[PDB]
DNA sequence: CTACCGATAAGCAGATCTCTCGATTGCGTATGA
DNA sequence: TCATACGCCTCTCTGCTTATCGGTAG
RNA sequence: UAAAUCGAGAG
């Protein structure tokens, strides 16, 4: 599961460029000019209206999710295959992912390089009524870190806020998994009763 | 006593009946029975405008922001 | 204690007998003023003397419950203090819980706990019933004493009010018992108070209670709901609609006394009242028993002010001036402790016990007995003819 | 209803929940969440508020969200401006944290909602009643412990670690980040390295283990008991494992594990246990 | 099960002789397939194994 | 279709209620029955069969 | 409960070493590692058996049904 | 699709294939022409003035700027005035009289032209209790009309009913059509999609839309207007495109059998008791439910 | 420059812009307490009854002071006046009631 | 209707109003009235910066009358608000690495 | 003019895999002891 | 005085079905 | 040997 020194250097250098991605995405969504400060009163007001509404929030979440997904794709592409301390076939994780024995490249990426952005239902993490995603974060925080985009990995561990966001995502996943099995049963039963 | 369409009694503070539904030329309070002549208040004018979130239109988004 | 506050706020339940005595013969006013639970003890057969001490280890081994005696003293009052007959009546063994103040392990050190066969670090918080451990699970309920702007389609859908807005408040009496008030909204420009005294629900115009709580003028209501917001045409129009609707529907109620009388004779059968309570008295009773209980009796001015605040909040909500409060967000939630539920159930069981003895007296009235309320023999005869197993 | 809201930060455990039908509904409390069970002394609070600039509610002529309605457990105490209400909220929190004012109990929750645009209804809300939810956090001024609740928390900035405190932003900080987790979630070793659907599986499964229920089993008549004959304290364990005195009830054993594909009798989830170890008492129970 | 939600029924009582012995002579008392880890990503188990080995040493 | 219930404990199911729902006679006793000569247990792997 | 007689992984007898380990910890100021090394437990499989033992038997013995408390 | 035979599906649309010779220009214009526009979509605000000096009601219908709304929605000031004077007041008076029945249980208007005065008098005669009417015949920016009413009635909101009337008023709409967006072509297919099903409307627009390849998401409308076999084809296509989007392959024999069973009577049947009773064997239905 | 703790004036609160004829007059009361005494203001007229109280839950926590100020001098004459919350009842409507019990 | 102990005040001091600005100062009970914005009084800091109806003694100085000219409202209103000290944290000892 | 025929508005009825444990079972009353 | 038998003792979807307000011919 | 309700679980 380890990386090389140069692989970690690449990963951290690319992740350093994700600091302003959230602010730029928010500014683009609110139609504000780029390079605007993250604490601009007009930007804060526009994000306030976006949070109050439910469609502007969805648009902003989709745009920021696309940006952070581009960032994580860059990180994974540059680091996963040619940054590992052990290479295939010596790397058992990589061999298992590539040969289809168990797991996949997304699992290997989450373990080794980046855990990506947490999506609850095609959307970022929920927001309080005060514009705060968590007590640890500013109101109307224009930061990908305070949007569910966790920069940690399961090899080096995840910070507390990232842990909370990932717990949210896991809970939604388990709820949907529980629901779908009961959902399909009535459809199958009616189909087979008529077509038996 | 008079703020909008409402008329209040300056003595007790009860809603006086609408002057357009009384005998005429005067209306009295239903509690103090004080004399309120129909003069001194004839323009019961209210101005109201719809909320900003009442007419969601495509041009509404583009006119601002 | 919560139990003492509950029996104090229960009040006295009154019955009459036919013995010509303005209303019906003499008066009986049964009430409870002290509920005491004792630590569990064993009679050891009939030996008695100094009672033995029971322990949870003994309860577990015997495969029975671990309960202590429950004591209530009845204030058998005849003709409003003419002749009072106090009597402490046991009500069976109330299951007590471990490590509580009414348990025998309340302050025992770990060495003593090991000596008494419990555990090195035994923790209570549970009841032993029929030799089987049990626990009253903590439940999440609405936050007390807070009016929350709530938007719900289930209001207009199958609601007597026609809107999906409202302002719900779950007030709790000082004896830890809840009574919720829903400030519904109507599409035609008025607000209807809603509550559920018994298992059924009732609706009352809000301005009714607004005038009934304290002596008020219509200008006072306008001031309370609109503070310097004279230019707010929305608020002024809604307030005018509400006041005109009240004056049109109830032109007779020009005074607090007669609006209270109307409330009283509207709520007379359900709020069980003897043929002694006047309409004004029973109206004040239902007012103190239903609307804004968390401010308690003798808080009519505070109830009036808080009702004005609730109305302003509802109008601001329907005007889009404030977001709805999420019922399921933990920000707007509290937890029912589990012992408070025990207190509520004890208060209701005491109420049912008092109503049962009064029903026995009424059955005696319907039949033909000596029915002398001043006779200790008759009082003990009617007290032994009613089930008293509150502990059971 | 089952969504993990961010308003449960430090009150409800994000991990501790039973996967399946009761998921999200049967949650558990954080191990440091104190539930108030008594009514705090709120007699002197109205007297303090009036001195701080609150106009009396009896004679105020004020209404609407444009004014900060100060309440105490559901009683309208007075009215004040929004900025003044914020100042009173901060001053009340300071006086509550510091141990000099007699009228203000530390358990009192000062919930303040500043004005916004179509936000929550504003006003200064004070609570001291029973059944409240309380959590200890470190008030950054005076470095002293403070008590907050869910209603007051969602409007206040609280850094998760002392290294992330920002200038003029954070006024509180968690004592440790690990007090937002429940028991059986703090006890999971290296819980920040697993997928969350595995931390929650471990939380659900730590209750089903055949450990030791108690030591007084000779004086109990329980219908069914699951006893582990020989348990061991973990080599790797959280600092809270001995804080709660959990070594009195060992739950399992330390086994020499080999992450190896050798036997061929374990692909999906199966496991292979040494025969000789089993014959030596490994994992025995009654 | 382990402390990271790794379920699994015991499959066979593998005799000690057939168990893969190490250089020091330690024959593990529990074998867990390496394929269980990539999908669940329970790296906490990997950290815990070596941390416990260092602690026991 | 029964009329008359003040408090009660449980309303006795009619003959119709014995044949109607998922727990009724049809879906529980002819569309699926408990079977003789059948076992059930936990599965463990075996690459040698 | 009481100390296992044999180490699970290999089979070395560690049932005669719990009291010695406790004495080495109490009387002398020996660390757990040094005490285990002195006892003769070189492999970590043997070391864990005495290092992580709980000894719940002492807690169990306080509940004696055949002696007056 | 399969288990309820929803004739009122949540999201009905058609696929309109544009001709190969029509560019994006004259296509977006066609979309704006076919899309539905409401009266509320163009009103900036309304300023209701109530006076009892008998119960008058002066409504000032502020409008969006002409140079932008006539380009966004392709609706002219003449059409705006026509729809107002023909439907807006007609609905407003009906709502007002219904409210009364239930209860009982910019400044240049003085400088006016002869044509405008005649129009105002005509609309006053046409409608019930309107005392004045004017329109911005040179800018299309406002439309005032007094609404003097009887003084015996109580106070009325006159704002939350004007909101509803504006939102329910139709400026230019074809039945069962809401919006017509122009999505990016999938693979060489110039596709125009709508938000509703009404085939006969697009049959007239042969110049822009190739009427032969009009395929709709809805099945009941396809069955009603094209026949049973087209309904079976669209059933198969809809039940397949959901699987394809989820990267799951189901052989078309299964979907063909399902569609043929669903349209075995020439009607859009379903797999429920309401589409089950037509069966020879009764025990099967009794065992079903 | 000179405070007057002794009862000189008092300020009431009926509603916004409460106006009464100049012939109307009120009477003041004073309980026999030590500090922060409760005040009751009484009055009557031809057909209206005027009354007021002071809320003890707030009158003992804050003080209200009236005063003057010269335009060219800082000489301020302090005057302490309590605040009374008041209500207005019509004399004819004050005795208005109904039947005790409706049979 | 005289409540118990609420004796009618025999006499009241004259309250001059003609001859001119009328202000209200909502002094907290803690502030000493006898001894007399960043004003400093006693040993604590304070913030100083038609609602009610005013009454004035009549000629008989045994009753209350509403003051008016030829009504009269207070020219200015002040509320002495008690303030505390909120000190900035020491970031050097707060942000421990 | 007025009856047959429709076109909503409202209410009504019926729906929304197996397996293992454990616990529990009513008041209310009224007359022969 | 007092026990066991008799008498009861509040936030989802699809249709179908009935009643009631409009219209056309005779 | 039953039958219903509630509670706790496994896949
Ligand atoms: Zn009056
Ligand atoms: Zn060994």
């Amino acid at each position: 599961l380890r990386l090389t020194a140069e692989g970690n250097k690449w990963r951290t250098d690319i992740l350093k460029t994700s600091v302003d991605t959230g602010r730029e995405a928010a500014a683009e969504v609110t139609n504000l000019d780029k390079d605007t400060p993250a604490d601009d009163p007009e930007l804060l007001k526009r994000l306030q209206e976006i949070l109050r509404d439910n469609n502007k929030s969805g648009i902003l979440d989709a745009v920021t999710s696309s940006k952070v997904n581009a960032i994580t794709s860059q990180v994974v592409s540059k680091c996963v295959p040619d940054g590992t301390m052990k290479k295939f076939p010596c790397n058992s994780m990589q061999a298992m992912a590539l040969s289809g024995a168990k797991g996949s490249n997304v699992n290997v990426s989450q373990i080794m390089c980046l855990l990506g952005q947490q999506a609850l239902e095609g959307r970022r993490v929920p927001v309080m009524v005060s514009g705060k995603t968590l007590p640890s974060f500013k109101p109307y925080e224009t930061d990908a870190m305070a949007g569910g985009y966790v920069k940690g990995r399961f090899y080096s561990g995840i910070k507390p806020q990232e842990y909370y966001f990932h717990c949210m995502a896991g809970r939604e996943g388990l709820i949907d998994t529980a629901v779908k099995t009961s959902r399909s049963g009535y459809l199958q039963r009616c189909l087979t009763k008529q077509l038996e | 006593s008079v703020v909008g369409s409402l008329i209040f009694c300056l003595d007790c503070g009860d809603l006086l009946e609408n002057p357009n539904a009384v005998l005429g030329s005067n209306v009295e309070c239903s509690q103090c029975k004080a004399i309120y002549p129909k003069s001194q208040f004839s323009n019961l004018k209210v101005v109201t405008t719809t909320a900003d979130d009442a007419f969601p239109s495509s041009l509404r988004a583009k006119k601002s922001v | 204690g919560l139990l003492n506050l509950g029996v104090k706020d229960i009040g006295e339940k009154v019955i009459f007998d036919g013995k010509p005595s303005g209303y019906l013969g003499n008066k009986l006013s049964v009430s409870v003023e002290q509920v005491s639970i004792a630590k569990p003890m064993s009679n050891d057969g009939v030996s008695s003397a100094v009672e033995r001490k029971v322990y949870p280890s003994e309860s577990r081994q015997r495969l029975t419950s671990y309960r202590g005696k429950l004591l209530l003293k009845l204030k058998w009052s005849v003709n409003n203090g003419e002749e009072n007959l106090f009597e402490v009546r046991d009500c069976g063994g109330l299951p007590v819980m471990l490590q509580s103040n009414r348990c025998h392990l309340n302050k025992m050190s770990p060495y003593e706990l090991v000596q008494h066969k419990e555990e090195s670090d035994e923790i209570g918080g549970y009841f032993i019933v029929n030799g089987i451990e049990k626990l009253i699970r903590m439940l999440i309920v609405q936050r007390r004493n807070h009016p929350m702007a709530i938007i719900r389609p289930s209001f207009a859908n199958r609601g007597a009010s026609y809107s999906h807005y409202g302002i719900q408040i779950r007030s709790v009496r000082p004896d830890q018992t809840s009574q919720t008030n829903v400030l519904h909204y109507l599409n035609d420009g008025q607000v209807t108070f809603r509550f559920s005294w018994r298992k059924n629900e009732y609706l009352v115009p809000v301005v009714m209670i607004l005038k009934a709580l304290c002596h008020t003028s219509d200008r006072e209501i306008f001031d309370g709901i609109i503070g310097n917001d004279v230019k707010d045409s929305f608020l002024t129009d809604r307030l005018e609609l509400l006041l005109r609707g009240f004056k049109k529907r109830y032109p007779h109620l020009q005074n607090r006394t007669q609006v209270l009388q109307y409330l009283g004779d509207k709520f007379r059968v359900v709020f069980q009242a003897s043929p002694d309570q006047s309409d004004l008295e029973v109206g004040q009773e239902v007012l103190d028993r239903i609307v804004l209980v968390h401010l308690g009796k003798d808080g009519s001015q505070d109830k009036f002010r808080m009702l004005l605040f609730m109305i302003r909040k509802l109008y601001s909500l329907v005007a889009g001036e404030c977001s709805p409060d999420n019922p399921d967000a933990t920000q707007h939630q509290e937890v029912l402790l589990g012992g408070f539920l025990y207190g509520m159930i004890l208060k209701e069981k005491i109420d049912e016990y008092l109503q049962n003895i009064i029903a026995q007296v009424r059955m005696d009235i319907n039949r033909g007995m000596a029915i002398n309320f001043k006779d200790k023999r008759y009082m003990s005869r009617v007290l032994m003819r009613v089930n008293e197993n509150i502990g059971s | 209803v089952r969504k993990l809201l961010p308003e449960s930060w430090g009150f409800l455990c994000p991990v501790h929940t039973p996967d399946g039908s009761p998921c999200g509904l049967l949650n558990h409390f954080a191990h440091k969440c104190r539930i108030s069970t008594q009514q705090s002394d709120v007699s002197r609070i109205p007297s303090i508020l009036y001195s701080l600039g609150v106009a009396p509610a009896s004679h105020t002529f004020a209404a609407g969200p444009s004014l900060c309605c100060v309440q105490i457990d559901g009683k309208i105490i007075g009215w004040v401006s929004h900025e003044q209400g914020k100042i009173i909220a901060d001053t009340l929190r300071y006086w509550k944290v510091e141990g000099k004012t007699p009228g203000l109990p530390i358990d009192l929750e000062i919930g303040y909602v500043p004005p916004s645009t179509r936000g929550q209804y504003p006003g200064l809300y004070l609570f001291g009643g029973h059944s409240r939810m309380l959590r200890p956090v470190r008030y950054l001024p005076l470095d002293k412990e403070d008590i907050v609740g869910p209603f007051e928390q969602v409007y206040m900035n609280i850094a998760v670690t002392p290294q992330e405190i920002q200038n003029n932003v954070h006024t509180h900080v968690e004592f440790t980040p690990t007090n937002i987790l429940s028991i059986l979630a703090n006890l999971t070793p290296f819980s920040d390295f697993n997928q969350s659907p595995r931390n929650m599986y471990q939380c659900q499964m730590g209750k089903q283990t055949m450990g030791t229920p108690g030591v007084a089993l000779c004086h109990r008549s329980d219908n069914k008991l699951y006893r582990l004959q020989t348990g061991q304290t973990p080599i790797v364990k959280a600092n809270l494992y001995d804080d709660y005195g959990m070594d009195n009830f060992p739950n399992g054993f330390n086994a020499v594990v080999a992450v190896i594909s050798y036997t061929g009798y374990d692909m999906d989830d199966a496991m292979i246990i040494n025969k000789s170890a089993d014959e030596r008492g490994f994992g025995y129970g009654t | 099960s382990s402390r990271h939600g790794q379920k699994g029924v015991c499959s066979r009582k593998w005799p000690t002789i057939d168990m893969p012995f190490s250089e020091t002579g330690i024959q593990p008392d529990i074998i867990i397939n390496p394929h269980a880890f990539p999908s669940r990503m329970t790296i906490g188990m990997f950290v815990e194994s070596l941390a416990g080995k260092a602690g026991a040493l | 279709k029964a009329q008359g219930r003040t408090s009660g404990k449980v309303p006795i199911p009619g003959v119709k209620q014995a044949l109607e729902k998922k727990e009724g006679l049809f879906r529980k006793h002819m569309m699926g029955k408990r079977v003789n000569y059948a076992a059930r247990s936990v599965i463990s792997p075996d690459p040698n069969i | 409960m009481i100390v296992p007689v044999r180490c699970f992984s290999c089979g070395k007898v560690v049932g005669d070493k719990w009291e010695s380990y406790l004495n080495l910890l109490q009387e002398d100021e020996l660390d757990e590692g040094t005490a285990l090394s002195r006892l003769g437990l070189k492999r970590y499989c043997c070391r864990r058996m005495i290092l992580t033992h709980v000894d719940l038997i002492e807690k169990f013995l306080r509940y004696n049904p055949l002696e007056k408390r | 699709i399969v288990m309820t035979a929803s004739a009122a599906i949540k999201t009905p649309q058609m696929t309109l294939p544009i001709w190969n010779d029509v560019s994006d220009e004259q296509a977006d214009t066609f979309c704006k022409s076919i899309s539905k526009v409401l009266l509320s979509e163009v009103i900036d605000k309304v300023i209701v003035t109530e006076t009892t000096g008998a119960r008058s009601y002066v409504i000032h219908m502020r409008f969006f700027d002409n140079n932008e709304y006539s380009e966004e929605y392709d609706v002219s000031k003449e059409e705006l005035q026509n729809v107002i004077s023909n439907q807006f007041i007609h609905l407003l008076e009906a709502a007002i009289v219904k409210e009364i029945k239930k209860q009982k249980r910019v400044e240049a208007n003085n400088n006016m032209n002869k044509v405008q005065r005649d129009r105002q008098s005509a609309i006053i005669s046409h409608h019930r209790f309107i005392t004045k009417y004017n329109f911005d015949d040179e800018s299309g920016k406002w439309c005032e009309f007094k609404l003097e009413l009887a003084a015996d009635t109580e106070k009325l909101l006159m704002v939350n009913i004007v909101e509803e009337i504006c939102r329910k008023s139709i400026i230019r709409q074809i039945p069962h059509i809401d919006r017509c967006v122009h999505p990016e072509p999938e693979n060489g297919k110039r596709v125009l999609v709508t938000e509703g099903v009404n085939f006969q409307a697009m049959w007239d627009q042969e110049a822009f839309i190739d009427v032969d390849g009009i395929t709709s998401n809805d099945v009941a409308a396809v069955l009603k207007t094209y026949g049973v076999e087209a309904a079976r084809n669209t059933i198969v296509n809809e039940i397949n495109n959901v699987f394809s989007r989820y990267a799951i392959s189901v052989s078309f024999r299964h979907l063909d059998l399902i569609a043929d069973m669903m349209t075995r009577q020439g009607t859009y049947l379903a797999f429920n008791r309401q589409g089950m009773e037509t069966s020879t064997s009764s025990f099967m239905k009794m065992s079903y439910e | 420059e000179s405070v007057q703790d002794q009862p000189s004036v008092a300020v009431g609160s009926f509603f916004k812009g409460f106006r009464a004829p100049s012939d109307t007059t009120f009477d003041l009361y004073k309980k026999k307490k030590s500090e922060k005494d409760e005040f009751v203001l009484h009055g009557e007229n031809e057909r209206l009854e005027y009354e007021g109280y002071t809320d003890s839950s707030s009158q003992a926590s804050n003080q209200y002071v009236v005063g003057l100020f010269n335009p060219e001098k800082k000489s301020i004459q302090l005057y302490k006046a309590p605040v009374l919350v008041s209500k207005v009842v019509s004399k004819s409507s004050k005795n208005l009631r109904g039947p005790k019990i409706k049979s | 209707s005289i409540p118990d102990g609420f004796k009618k005040c025999k006499h009241l001091k004259n309250f001059p109003l003609n001859g001119q600005q009328v202000w209200l100062i909502k002094f907290p009970s803690n502030v000493d009235i006898s001894k007399l914005t960043t004003m400093t009084i006693d040993k604590h800091d304070y913030k100083i910066m038609s609602n009610m109806t005013l009454l004035v003694p009549s000629e008989s100085k045994e009753s209350l009358k509403i003051a008016s000219t030829a009504p009269l409202q207070f020219d200015k209103v002040f509320s002495v608000s008690e303030t505390a000290k909120i000190p900035a944290i020491d970031y050097s000892k707060v942000r421990v690495p």
